[PDB]
């Protein structure tokens, strides 16, 4: 429902959560996928420092 | 019928006029088709056509039985019984 | 469509009495109450014309054996009286809205659709001549291919749901002449787990295990069994036809599997035995053996058949492996790995060695088996002078035959 809203620099922290889920199910198929993800939304630049650690 | 694998006897052969007669006079020889005899000879129908899974219909490919024993069974009492004998030793 | 392959898949359960009497008795109260949402009471009737005075009968509607653990099978007179209410309540209504449909005209596009909507209803109430005559007449006139794809499966997935496994083979050679004159894959990747399915149900696991893998990278879910039997179906494929090497490879590379993890008896039963197979641990091998003949073969349809040829064949490879890895063994060493005693690993291997598909042979007396299984030339030349006796034979008689001619 937030692709079609997606405004908010706070999908970063969902992408991130969603590549630490599917790292631990072991399947890296889609642990890179979302890595990719979450790295496609941190290029516009609006994180905090916690937020880059992860 | 069929003799062999199906295709590879049936493509080699076919009626001519001049052959036709002449296998007629192989089957007379011998006396009897030999498949109408069979089952006068039982008494009614076979009983141990029906002994295999190949033998019952030939529809299923090969699964090389004869036996027919389950090794469920006899698996599960080998399992049990090496177990028992080492824990009491 | 979709309720169907449930329905079947459980009353499978009571066709046996091999499965736990806790695990047939659930699915049996399952299937009395989609005999009552989804007129499934002519299949009912169908399970007792199977047995004929076997085991899983004591149907109230005819025969009855007091020799099966089935019970729960025992039909009532209010079973079939609200059958035929049903029955001729439905048929009456639908067809008349279907109807007008025909009569309002567009050829290509109105009456093809129309002729569709009897087939979901023939195909619901699980009776196949019906259901194909209906569905004839909509392939019969111009609609669009994936369409016509679609029906042909439909048709197919009514000869799973009897179990006459002809009645899918015969039909999906149709599937595979317009999959590439639809040219769609959609659907493609639906046929290749259909016909997957075929080849799981009969003797031919090569051509299932190439086909079954492309089905859990990617899933369509209209006229197939749920997705956690799928990889249950593949598993079995996989373990079966390939070894160590390639078999290994495969199940580390299907990242489908390992996020799924264990999720229903079966699948944990199958997947236990992958790991200790290219793992090399023996000991625990064999529980997981006793494990998968009880919770795989046995509830599956397709797979039932091959209860006894399953079991055969695996300790056939896991034996082939360690052969390969040992010159010789101790049948002491050997039995301790299983974890069985000494006398009961001698019967196996001696089942196997005369047929001489384990090549190897067992000094009694020095208490070793000896490993003479060739790979070096002796073994390429065994195979190929046997290929070359082949091709003297067929070219004698083809020869033959047209000389005479």
């Amino acid at each position: 429902e937030f692709k079609k809203l997606d405004d908010k620099p706070s999908l970063v922290d969902v992408h991130l959560l969603e590549s630490k889920v599917y790292h631990k199910l072991r399947n890296l198929a889609k642990s890179k996928a979302s890595l990719t993800a979450a790295r496609t939304a941190a290029n516009s630049i609006y994180c905090p420092t916690q937020t880059v650690a992860e | 019928m069929s003799t062999d694998v199906a295709a590879a006897q049936a493509q080699s052969k076919i009626d001519l006029t001049k052959k036709k007669n002449e296998e007629i006079n192989k089957k007379s020889l011998e006396e009897d088709d030999e498949f109408e005899d069979f089952p006068i000879d039982t008494w009614a129908n076979g009983e141990t056509i029906k002994s295999n899974a190949v033998t019952q219909t030939n529809i299923w490919e090969e699964n090389w039985d004869d036996v027919e024993v389950d090794d469920d069974f006899t698996n599960e009492l080998k399992a049990e019984l090496d177990r028992y004998k080492r824990e009491n030793q | 469509r979709v309720p169907n392959y449930e329905v079947s898949e459980k009353a499978f359960l009571l066709t046996q009495s091999k499965v736990s009497i806790e695990q047939r008795k659930e699915a049996a109260e399952f299937v009395l109450a989609k005999i009552k949402e989804e007129e499934m009471a002519p299949y009912y009737k169908y399970l007792c014309e199977e047995y004929l005075v076997n085991n899983g009968q004591s149907d109230l509607e005819h025969d009855e054996k007091s020799d099966s653990l089935n019970e729960w099978i025992k039909f009532d007179q209010e079973l079939y009286n609200e059958l035929c209410k049903k029955n001729e309540s439905k048929i009456k209504e639908l067809n008349e809205k279907i109807q007008k449909l025909e009569e309002d005209d567009e050829g290509e596009l109105e009456q093809a659709q129309a002729w569709i909507n009897l087939g979901e209803y023939y195909a619901q109430i699980g009776d196949k001549d019906n259901a194909e005559k209906t569905l004839g007449k909509s392939l019969s006139k111009a609609i669009s291919t994936g369409a016509k794809i679609d029906v042909m499966l439909t048709i197919a997935r009514l000869g799973f749901f009897y179990n006459d496994q002809l009645y899918v083979k015969e039909k999906l050679e149709a599937v595979n002449s317009m999959i590439e004159k639809g040219g769609d894959w959609e659907r493609r990747n639906r046929y290749k787990t259909y016909y997957g399915i075929h080849c799981l149900a009969v003797r031919n696991f090569k051509e299932a295990a190439k086909l079954l893998v492309d089905s859990l990278a990617t899933f369509t879910s209209i006229e197939l069994t749920s997705y956690e039997s799928i990889a249950t179906y593949a598993s079995v494929t996989g373990l079966f036809t390939l070894e160590r090497t390639d078999l290994k490879s495969k199940v580390i590379d299907s990242p489908e599997l390992l996020s799924l993890i264990s999720t229903t008896a079966a699948l944990q039963s199958i997947s236990s035995l992958t790991i200790s197979l290219y793992a090399s641990d023996y000991a625990s091998y064999f529980p997981y053996l006793l494990e998968t003949y009880a919770n795989v073969l046995i509830p599956c349809k397709y797979l039932n058949r091959h209860a006894d040829f399953f079991v055969r064949e695996m300790r056939r490879k896991v034996y082939a492996q360690l052969l390969e890895s040992y010159k010789t063994l101790s049948l002491k060493s050997m039995a301790s790995a299983f974890g069985v005693s000494v006398a009961f690993l001698d019967n196996d291997l001696g089942k196997f060695i005369p047929n001489k598909q384990l090549n190897c042979v067992i000094d009694r007396v020095n208490g070793i088996v000896e490993t003479n299984r060739p790979d070096n030339k002796n073994a390429q030349y065994h195979l190929l002078v046997k290929q070359g006796d082949g091709l003297l034979t067929k070219l004698q008689k083809y020869g033959a035959a047209v000389r005479l001619t």
